[PDB]
DNA sequence: TCTCCAGGCACGTGTCAGATATATACATCCTGTGCATGT
DNA sequence: ACATGCACAGGATGTATATATCTGACACGTGCCTGGAGAC
């Protein structure tokens, strides 16, 4: 999977700097079709994430937005 | 050089200040305007601004309509509430029948409210003005904001065809992204503005799209004349301050395109795509 | 008798228009109270989840 | 203000369970109910009048389904109401 | 003079869901001949209904009641 | 459409709708007018008016069917004051 | 007949399947109409 | 000279990705009370 995709495995790379530099980072897309694909890749190299598209219902944005901002243990939304 | 409207229980910054003096202005002369400060300066306090000005001056005190997203409305309801805590709101956004006994509150018989009035601001979404329009142009406006007013930055828009045909004397657009996307995009909001001044669009792309459309597109020479004369007809307009001047104290943005070639597979997926041609 | 009635009848109607003009008042405002007024939450299961769980953690236990 | 609403649903539920039915349509099969409901009950208190008794027993509402409902109809609305007063008895 | 009111489109209407292909032109004022005596049967009972229950207004019930009285039982109500 | 086409195609139409086909209004002020023949300043419940026309619509659609059979059987396609008074008469509602 | 309580009824509530427009781009289908050719 | 057929103009329709809103019907929770059930 991750190499299927230039650009994945280009992000793989950038990601584990980011992560050993302790940065955190917001990850857009333009389709969720990705989003969902990416969300696998994410549970495989076991990083932390969020997630907020037209999907996420209202009170549920504010909730997952409160997060990522009030617990640093969330490394991508 | 007009003072914060009294009514104002807070002091605004100097950038807000002379922005309602521009308001102030573009009221007297019976101009609209945009006001398109770049996204996060503070558009909503100079719009409630005004409003307040017109009451303690022109003791006009509604009734004054605010469209907004739908999103942004509770956070308009309170700012209304903050900065002229005198100012009567009225939400209108609610199931059918919310709305309906809401509806019990429009005065239209009065062309002018006073003080005591039922209400004052009305805060209301894109979506309610274009499904309940049958309702919204009975009612006669005494001013009317568009907050993020890209929202009808399409002529052929439903949005643009209903708030185009409210009778209202004053509007105010707010924006930090008059244009995006082609020049066509500016010509709907200025047409909406004055549709009188800039009663054409073909006209307008004679005269000044395909020029710096093409100067874009096609790397042509911008013609600095005609580009001139353009912001000349713009600038009694549109207001636009920029960050960099009134909120000075954050750091830049490091910028990095990050490069990638196909892998295989994608490289075979890519040129049957082709093929299909 | 029938006066009587009809002086009855002037004060029913004096008075609805007093107990309508409350109910519209009070229903008016407490609409308004309905939408503005509010701002909560929902995820109330998985307070009480995490509730439970400290219970758990309360107890001491070598099995 | 009694109905037989629940138990249309109940019934509905079960012999098309992702189906619903629309009020209008629950008043017109409640009105049904009760409709079938008289004419059993009248048809067998004449029964009861006619045979000097003054009871309404299983075996009176067995001959009133037999006269009311025609054909297979009657003959399965027996077979039903005969299986349900076994099982009664039975419990 | 209200009877004209039944138009001689709703009776074309009522022709036609009763499978009827031409009309002749005497039909029209015979359909309100024929409504009106069956009105009238219909109302007379409905407030004989309601003034025995001792109202003013004639209910849903009471029409009902004198539909079934005659032979014409009405579900939905 | 060839003629008499158009007629079945509205048949059709009328078939296959559930509307009621009398106007509101009109059959509303028909029914009062009847009702302060039998006793004057009746009130009727909105729903009264509509159980009324709904049996009222039923019974004449009813009447128009077997008006359509005694015309049929007098080799006709048009039906006439005496196919309806036939049809009454048979009923028993003579 | 004296006794009990739970099933059902009235009332809120909340949510989500199918529906209302659409920014973001562009290719495509459409047909009014004009021009050319043939009879 | 007139009529018919064939291709430009540029518009409306169309394809595809989520967004931004919404509405009404279904399901579920609450409160309570009366009538279905007990059994002598």
């Amino acid at each position: 999977f991750v190499t299927d995709s230039g650009k994945l495995a280009k992000l793989d790379e950038l990601l584990r700097e980011l992560k050993e530099g302790g940065h955190r980072v917001l990850l857009y897309f333009q389709m969720t079709r990705m989003i969902d694909l990416m969300e696998e890749y994410l549970t495989y190299r076991n990083y932390k994430y969020c997630r907020l598209d037209g999907s996420t219902k209202l009170e549920d944005r504010r909730d997952t937005v409160a997060d990522f901002q009030t617990r640093p243990e969330i490394f991508i939304f | 050089e007009v003072a914060q409207p009294k009514l104002l229980n807070c002091q605004l910054k100097e950038y807000q200040l002379k922005g309602l003096n521009w308001l102030v202005n573009l009221y007297e002369q019976g101009i609209n305007g945009i006001l398109a400060d770049e996204m996060g300066l503070g558009k909503t306090v100079q719009s409630i601004s005004v409003m307040a000005y017109l009451a303690e001056r022109y003791d006009i005190w509604g009734p004054f309509l605010v469209v907004a997203p739908a999103s942004t409305l509770h956070n308009w309801q309170q700012e209304v509430s903050k900065f002229v805590p005198d100012f009567k709101v009225l939400p209108y956004w609610g199931t059918a029948a919310d709305r309906k006994v809401l509806r019990k509150f429009w005065d239209r018989k009065h062309t002018t409210y006073k003080k005591d009035s039922p209400f004052h601001v009305m805060i209301t979404s894109y979506q309610l003005v274009v499904s309940d329009v049958a309702y919204f142009q009975k009612m006669k406006w005494q001013y009317m904001i568009l907050d993020e007013a890209q929202a009808i930055k399409s002529s052929q828009s439903s949005r643009w065809k209903c708030l185009l045909g409210f009778h209202c004397r004053n509007r105010l657009l707010l924006t930090g992204t008059p244009i995006q996307n082609n020049m066509q995009e500016l010509w709907a909001l200025l047409h909406f503005i004055m549709p009188s001044l800039f009663d054409s669009h073909d006209e307008f792309s004679e005269w000044f799209s395909k020029d710096i459309e093409s100067h874009a597109q096609s790397n042509t020479k911008l013609n600095e004349d005609q580009l001139k004369r353009l912001h000349m007809i713009l600038k009694p307009f549109m207001l636009r301050r920029v960050k960099k001047h009134v909120q000075k104290e954050l750091g830049d943005k490091i910028e990095i395109d990050v490069f990638c070639e196909l892998s295989y597979r994608q490289r075979a997926m890519y040129q049957s795509l082709r093929n299909q041609i | 008798l029938s006066m009587r009635r009809a002086e009855m009848a002037r004060r029913r109607r004096n008075l609805s228009e007093k107990r309508n003009e409350e109910i519209k008042m009070e229903t008016v405002n407490k609409l308004l109270k309905k939408q503005a007024p509010r701002t909560t939450r929902r995820a109330a299961q998985a307070a009480a989840a995490a509730e439970e769980a400290e219970e758990a953690a309360k107890q001491p236990k070598r099995p | 203000k009694e109905s037989y609403s629940v138990y249309v649903y109940k019934v509905l539920k079960q012999v098309h369970p992702d189906t619903g039915i629309s009020s209008k349509a629950m008043g017109i099969m409640n009105s049904f109910v009760n409709d079938i409901f008289e004419r059993i009950a009248g048809e067998a208190s004449r029964l009861a009048h006619y045979n000097k008794r003054s009871t309404i027993t299983s075996r009176e509402i067995q001959t009133a389904v037999r006269l009311l409902l025609p054909g297979e109809l009657a003959k399965h609305a027996v077979s039903e109401g005969t299986k349900a007063v076994t099982k009664y008895t039975s419990s | 003079d209200n009877i004209q009111g039944i138009t001689k489109p709703a009776i074309r209407r009522l022709a036609r869901r009763g499978g009827v292909k031409r009309i002749s032109g005497l039909i029209y004022e015979e359909t309100r001949g024929v409504l009106k005596v069956f009105l009238e049967n219909v109302i007379r009972d409905a407030v004989t209904y309601t003034e025995h229950a001792k109202r003013k207004t004639v209910t849903a019930m009471d029409v009902v009641y004198a539909l079934k009285r005659q032979g014409r039982t009405l579900y939905g109500f | 459409y060839r003629p008499g086409t158009v007629a079945l195609r509205e048949i059709r139409r009328y078939q296959k709708s559930t509307e009621l086909l009398i106007r509101k209004l009109p059959f509303q002020r028909l029914v009062r007018e009847i009702a302060q023949d039998f006793k004057t300043d009746l009130r009727f419940q909105s729903s009264a008016v509509m159980a009324l026309q709904e049996a009222s619509e039923a019974y004449l659609v009813g009447l128009f069917e077997d008006t359509n059979l005694c015309a049929i059987h007098a080799k006709r396609v048009t039906i006439m004051p005496k196919d309806i008074q036939l049809a009454r008469r048979i009923r028993g509602e003579r």
